[PDB]
């Protein structure tokens, strides 16, 4: 359960006025012995993924 | 620090059980008895009465 | 390597029978060396003793 | 009732059941409990050792003197249940045999006044004899456990159930029961 | 069952066994007690009648130990039938025109 | 008073240290009357008590019925493994859909007692210290059309026993059991 050392890192980008992106940030966590990646249960909470599936009211049978 | 640093913080508590007293009253040392009273008092009084 | 041993069970101690005999059939499941398992104070009924003989892979019975 | 090959042999042979005018009736292995107790390698204390090799014994036309008095140095003492046990007759076990004769074959009834009665002998003889003694005794003095104070418990459970030699609690459930008591003292004496 | 065993158990382990126990296996066990508890019984009456032709005048000592040792046996089977009695149990439960509040006196403890 | 009494009565006698005075003639120690008769040596090591008991039980044995000659004592590979109830050198099986699996077994076996008899009896087997089941008797199960070919059945030393069945029509061999160096049974 408990993990020896987390490390998470990767360009921050900003989309520009004409939707070409630009990289201005970088993601630079590192620890020892921690229960969890922080990061990524930030970005979930207050982000998005690009793509959100939404499921039908009732599912169709196909076949 | 999962519940592990954020668990193990906080401390046990004594809740108080009542403790009901008979007050009887309380005894002084003999040297701080013989201040109260004048020293002639001792032996004076007849105690049976 | 290869040796076994047993364990004694008290039959008049309903609450060791009532942990220990799945014990011996989970030890038993993962091949640890259980070569048997004797019942002390006590004969169990034919159809505990059936349970027993059939559940716990177990080589012998003793009875006292 | 086996200890070598000689007593044993008789019954891997069939040659026991001749005795009794029998056919021979061989036997297909043997057990050895009270033999094994004195072995190198098991876990009784040296001073049992000794106790155990001290008792001399009997042979089985003699056994059963054992439910009246010691016989090779054993007697027989109920359990809580009325089984019989067979154990080697110690002070802690002959006081075991008296109280089986005395309070604890009684009715129901007769039990509570009869403690009552031999009070001050029974504490006398569990701080004397038994492994269990009576836990309300402070410098030798027999009490009761409502003529003792919070310290002198406090004190006395570390004395019974804390070991020097080792310096250690024998059962960590022991500590749990000294340390729940202290927390109650905190909980009787503070005010807030 | 283990629980109900025409033969004298240690409580402590009867009390703790019958907590981990199904609601019928408890019932099964409380079936087999109370069969248990008949039979001494109807042994004990034929005890009863083998004393008072006997009591009518050795041999009568032997029958009164014989009822005395009934009587431990079925003083454990009663314990252990409360046993269950309380484990049963256990399983059913678990205006103001003074200006005390706002002072309207003063122009802020309006809402300035 | 009875219960407080008696409860737990049996760990103090091995535990002094934990009794009042360390005083073992305060303890219950368990022992039988007619036994303490022969419990006289303190600390003698478990395997000098059960070997002398054992040991002494051949000596006898080895007097009245094998009249003192131990070359009289018939020997086998390994004693053990027969529930209490119950020669040919190139041979060749042929399992069926009716082939019961009990007799099936005692003919690869075979009658005299070594490791093919072993390999194919024994239920179980050893990995490390746990008890799987035995592997080879899974293998050699019968079934329609596995055809079992035995080479130098009375010699164990070389004996080869090798399992074919039908591989895409023809039928090749899929097992080859058989000893290596001494004491290593290969199941190629
Ligand atoms: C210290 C001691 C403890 C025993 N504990 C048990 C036990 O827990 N369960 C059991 O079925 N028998 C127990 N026995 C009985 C033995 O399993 C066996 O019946 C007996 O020791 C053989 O008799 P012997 O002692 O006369 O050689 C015990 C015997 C002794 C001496």
């Amino acid at each position: 359960n408990i993990f020896s050392s987390v490390k998470c890192f990767g360009p921050i980008k900003v989309e520009l006025p004409t939707k070409e992106t630009v990289e201005i940030g970088i993601v630079d966590y590192e620890a020892g012995a921690s229960h969890g990646n922080p990061v990524v249960d930030f970005l979930k909470r207050n982000g998005s993924t690009l793509e959100q599936k939404v499921n039908l009211e009732n599912p169709i049978p196909i076949a | 620090n999962g519940n592990s640093a954020d668990a193990a913080y906080a401390q046990v508590e004594i809740q108080p059980r009542a403790n009901i007293q008979l007050d009887f009253p309380e005894l002084k040392p003999y040297k701080q008895v013989k201040q109260i009273a004048p020293a002639e008092l001792e032996g004076l009084l007849d105690l049976e009465r | 390597k290869g040796s076994t041993f047993g364990i004694n069970l008290i039959y008049v101690n309903p609450f060791m029978l009532q942990w220990g005999i799945p014990l011996i059939k989970e030890l038993r499941s993962k091949g640890y060396p259980i070569q048997f398992l004797t019942i002390g104070a006590g004969v169990p009924s034919l159809e505990v003793a059936s349970e027993y003989i059939e559940t716990l892979g177990l080589k012998y019975l003793g009875l006292k | 009732g086996f200890g070598s090959a000689d007593d044993t042999y008789p019954y891997l042979t069939g040659e026991w059941s001749t005795k009794f005018d029998y056919p021979p009736m061989p036997f297909d292995g043997f057990l050895f409990g009270s033999r094994v107790m004195i072995a190198k390698e098991v876990k009784t204390s040296p001073d049992a050792k000794k106790c155990i090799a001290a008792c001399t014994g009997v042979p089985d036309d003699k056994w059963e003197q054992t439910y009246k008095k010691p016989t090779g140095g054993i007697v027989t003492v109920r359990s809580e249940m009325g089984e019989p046990i067979h154990k080697i007759a110690t002070r802690g076990v002959m006081l075991w045999k008296e109280f089986d004769e005395t309070i604890f074959n009684l009715p129901k009834n007769k039990l509570v006044p009869t403690l009552e009665a031999k009070r001050d002998y029974i504490i006398s003889r569990l701080n004397a004899d038994f492994q269990k003694p009576w836990f309300a005794t402070v410098n030798g003095q027999a009490r009761d456990l409502a003529t003792m104070t919070y310290e002198e418990v406090a004190k006395r459970l570390v004395e019974l159930m804390f070991i020097r030699s080792t310096n250690s609690w024998f059962d960590v459930t022991w500590r749990t029961f000294t340390g729940d008591f202290l927390r109650r003292v905190e909980e009787r004496f503070t005010k807030s | 069952s283990a629980g109900g065993i025409r033969r004298p158990i240690q409580i402590e382990e009867f009390k703790t066994a019958i907590s981990g126990m199904s609601d019928m296996e408890l019932a099964q066990i409380k079936t087999e007690i109370e069969n248990s508890i008949n039979h001494l019984q109807r042994s004990n009456a034929r005890l009863g009648k083998y004393i008072a032709k006997l009591e009518g005048a050795g041999d009568l000592a032997l029958y009164k130990d014989s009822v005395r040792e009934n009587e431990i046996v079925l003083n454990n089977y009663n314990e252990r039938v409360d046993a269950l009695e309380q484990e049963t149990v256990y399983r059913k439960t678990g205006v103001d025109m003074d200006n005390s509040n706002v002072d309207v006196v003063t122009p802020n403890s309006i809402f300035i | 008073f009875e219960i407080f009494f008696k409860k737990d009565s049996l760990w103090q006698s091995e535990h002094l240290e934990a009794v009042v005075d360390q005083d073992v003639q305060r303890t219950c120690i368990l022992h039988g009357p007619v036994a303490a008769q022969f419990t006289k040596v303190i600390d003698e090591p478990i395997k000098s008590i059960m070997d002398g008991i054992h040991d002494g039980h051949i000596k006898k044995l080895l007097h009245q019925y094998y009249g003192d000659d131990e070359s009289k004592i018939p020997a086998v590979e390994y004693f053990g493994g027969e529930s209490p109830v119950d020669s040919e050198d190139s041979a060749v099986f042929k399992a069926t859909s009716s082939t019961d699996e009990e007799s099936w077994f005692k003919a690869l076996a075979g009658s005299e007692i070594n490791w093919r008899h072993a390999s194919f009896l024994c239920s179980f087997i050893t990995q490390d210290k746990m008890f799987v089941s035995n592997p080879i008797r899974k293998v050699f199960k019968p079934s329609q059309g596995m055809v079992v070919e035995i080479s130098n059945g009375n010699t164990s030393s070389k004996t080869v026993v090798t399992l074919s069945e039908p591989v895409q029509g023809e039928l090749k061999p899929t097992v080859i059991l058989k000893l290596l160096k001494e004491n290593i049974i290969q199941m190629e």
